[PDB]
RNA sequence: CGGAAGAUCAAGGGUUCCAGUCCAACGUUAAUCGGGGCUGGGUGAGUCGACCCCUAAGGCGAGGCCGAAAGGCGUAGUCGAUGGGAAAUUGGUUAAUAUUCCAAUACUUGUUUAUAGUGCGAUGGAGGGACGGAGAAGGUUAUGUCAGCCUGGCGUUGGUUGUCCAGGUGAAAGGAUGUAGGCUUACAGUUUAGGCAAAUCCGGACUGUAGGCUGAGAUCUGAUAGCAAGGAAGUGGCAAAUACCAUGCUUCCAGGAAAAGCUUCUAAGGCUAUAAACGAAUCGUACCCUAAACCGACACAGGUGAUCAGGUAGAGAAUACCAAGGCGCUUGAGAGAACUCUGCUGAAGGAACUAGGCAAAAUGGUACCGUAACUUCGGGAGAAGGUACGCUGUUGAUGGUGAUAGGUCUCCUUGAGCUUUCGACAGUCGCAGAUACCAGGCUGCUGCAACUGUUUAUUAAAAACACAGCACUCUGCAAACACGAAAGUGGACGUAUAGGGUGUGAUGCCUGCCCGGUGCUGGAAGGUUAAUU
């Protein structure tokens, strides 16, 4: 759940952080670890390419089976551990032959049950299944686009998808996105909703908070001069322009949508 | 080869470290071949002062003195020196 | 105050260097030249 | 001067290091002197560092991909320390080197030979190495101080053979031991949807049986060393680090390198003990390094990373005076005008000065008492404002350490000596007792920005930027978006509770009307409309 700070300091008058108390406090599973080094958003060429990206906490990266190809072995969750690489939680599964394993952690899915995956399997909350095992209504996430590529959407602390249907070999499915899609029925899906439903519910309450999670600040563009922003400019306060990015492109409604391939797997999307 | 020995030793050093430690420990003070080691300096003391046994080598590199003349800005060659003891 | 220069061997070598020009086209165009005009110091 | 202006380095420099000699030039003067000229000398390593093995970021990159050319990218790899990986300390010695030489005592790792036993072997598997921030309680030592001991001294001036004065005096690494601490059930057997094949090794599942690892410091040994007047001492108390136990422990979220060395397992196809002898290459080592030797054109008041860290006061690495050590900053001598700079004191008045209390003056410590509006209940607040403070004597309480005794790196009671923190009473001196250095000035109204932060290197530090928070909008993943010529990248080994763009800017109360214009989104009846034909 939230807990509030006390006002103490200024920096800490509006700290409300997520708090779990059963989630495990040692160290993750070594051998599902890798390096992985800040890039500060540059690319190969050196170039920033993605702004506000630089610092933080150096963080390892855990391997998570989005993938879930173990079938017909029944794994027991051993632990739900904290993942800095992600905002869901991560459960160490340990399949019956001893194999260890992080997979994305149900909401409702605690330590000691068993998880299954494969086609004949319960609907239970941590469970894998083809979408066209997985009865209609149910709350589903990690969902697959490609057969056998592993989980894609639906994969943030919280997230949910609702499998509308079917209409072929097509699974229609609701996004939390509020875009209705078919997704073929052969890809791969786990029953539940993510777990650490209440992250959205937080608040960092001070800059550096911010700055502990790799975000460096961000600076309006009309903060510029008209050499840097198209909004820059002006004696003053003024927009006089637009709203525009800073290679000049409309940021009010302006829809940047380029795939034609694709365009066939939407049904619709939602309006409000 | 004993073609390559007669090479390493290019002189003795006479001085006052040399002379105070030939009295003291009896240890030997040579300028050896750039690229002569310590197996090397060993090997061609005791062939080439015949009775004595080196029990070490102490070899240092030591760089030559920029020592300008006329109009010109010249640099004496560096050169390596031994120290070699031999048994009492 | 500080100054502009604070010398470093390492990276003096690593981006003056004999072996830094003659790892580029470039480089070895400045070699070729600093050696036309008969320069006694080709690299740093 | 002495948390350096003393020492050890790294970087950088390169002979500036030491000696002899010279004084033209250089040195802001002179110079017999010098970092100057000239001539010689000087840097000694299996253990310090490099090299070497290993890898990070990042490079280069058989084949590969991409690109008019040049080239760009990239796999296997191969490089790349600022990180990981073997090992010695004391003392003496030179004019100049010292963990290098010498003496003593150690340690690490190889080669060869021999004696036995005997399944060895990896670029592969598994362990291990291997790691965050903060905080706390201890136990220690380095070190200090007093004492003891030894050697000297009896003081130009009252006294000083004593409870007097001065100087000196404490050996390390290593080996035994295994303490204060910290962690911690052990073995055997059966078996196997796993560790890409194999595995007796790991991992998993079952059945019986019931102190160990690590570890500062102390102690013993090392240990008849060395060290002054010509042949001496060298062991007890107390205090005590930011260093060690400790990569520990406890906590928190922002969730905490890699690889190899090392231990084990096998795949294709020598090894372990015992010793004996022999070896451990090469490169650096001088000297400066809060500087006259580096970066600043200068022997320039600037800048320059790390390490060591004495005494008396003191919370202290502040500050003052000193120690070891090192210096007096390479023009002096006079005089004692105006004026300038930097200080000290100032009658009476006390902001009348001035754009403005600019500057100056003032406040300043500890303990206790006491403290308003307002408030987001945290604060405001050290609000404001008061009282005590030195020394001497007596006396009460108390923490630590613990000799001597009574019941084996042990435990319990008593407690000598030393030491800690608090009181009370009495007296006493001065203008003054937080006496020096050091060390808040404080209130009332009001605009702005929530706050910590950032910025115009070198005239602007702010109300500007950022900021947590809010909103709109885009984006379904080969995501949007960005670099790129493309390949390839970032976004992201992320997935709509996510990512981008834009605006606003904590919080409280809130955020009205206008879609005519220009955008944006949706629609296509009609009009017009390119190449082409």
């Amino acid at each position: 759940p939230i807990v509030k700070a006390k006002p103490t300091s200024p920096g800490r008058r509006f700290v409300e952080k997520v708090v779990h108390p059963h989630l495990y406090k040692g160290r993750p599973f070594a051998a599902l670890l890798e390096s992985k080094s800040k890039t500060g958003g540059r690319n190969n060429n050196g170039r920033i390419t993605t702004r506000h990206i630089g610092g933080g906490h150096k963080q390892h990266y855990r391997i998570i089976d989005f993938k879930r190809t173990k079938d017909n072995i029944p794994a027991t969750v051993e632990r739900i551990e904290y993942d800095p690489n992600r905002t869901a939680h991560i459960a160490l599964l340990k399949y019956a032959d001893g194999e260890r394993r992080y997979i994305i952690a149900a909401k409702k899915q605690a330590v000691g049950d068993t998880v299954m995956s494969g086609e004949a399997s319960p609907i239970r909350p941590g469970n894998c299944l083809p979408l066209k095992n997985i009865p209609l209504g149910t709350v589903i996430h990690n969902i697959e686009l490609k057969i056998g590529k592993g989980a894609q959407m639906a994969r943030a602390a919280g997230a949910s998808v609702q499998l509308l249907g079917r209409d072929g070999i097509y699974a229609i499915l609701r996004l939390r996105s509020g875009e209705t899609r078919r997704v073929h029925v052969n890809c791969r899906a786990v029953i539940g909703e993510v777990s650490n439903t209440e992250n959205n519910l937080k608040s960092l309450g001070k800059a550096g908070a911010s700055r502990w999670r790799g975000i460096r600040p961000s600076v309006r563009g009309v903060a510029m001069n008209p050499v840097d922003h198209p909004h820059g400019g002006g004696e003053g306060r003024n927009k006089g322009r637009h709203p525009t990015s800073p290679w000049g492109q409309k940021s009010k409604g302006l829809k940047t949508r380029h795939n034609k391939r694709t365009d066939s797997m939407i049904i619709r999307r939602a309006k409000k | 080869n004993n073609a390559r020995l007669y090479q390493v030793l290019r002189g003795p050093v006479f001085s006052e470290k040399s002379q105070m430690l030939g009295d003291s420990l009896g240890v030997q003070v040579f300028k050896i071949d750039s690229k002569a080691t310590k197996l090397e300096v060993k090997k061609a003391v005791e062939l080439m002062f015949e009775g004595v046994e080196v029990l070490k080598v102490n070899t240092l590199n030591v760089k030559g003195k920029t020592k300008r003349f006329g109009k010109n800005i010249g640099r004496r060659n560096d050169y390596k020196k031994a120290y070699v003891t031999l048994k009492a | 105050m500080k100054r502009t220069f604070q010398p470093s061997v390492i990276k003096r070598k690593r981006t003056h260097g004999f072996r830094a020009r003659m790892a580029t086209k470039k480089g070895r165009q400045v070699l070729a030249r600093r050696r036309a005009k008969g320069r006694h110091r080709l690299t740093v």
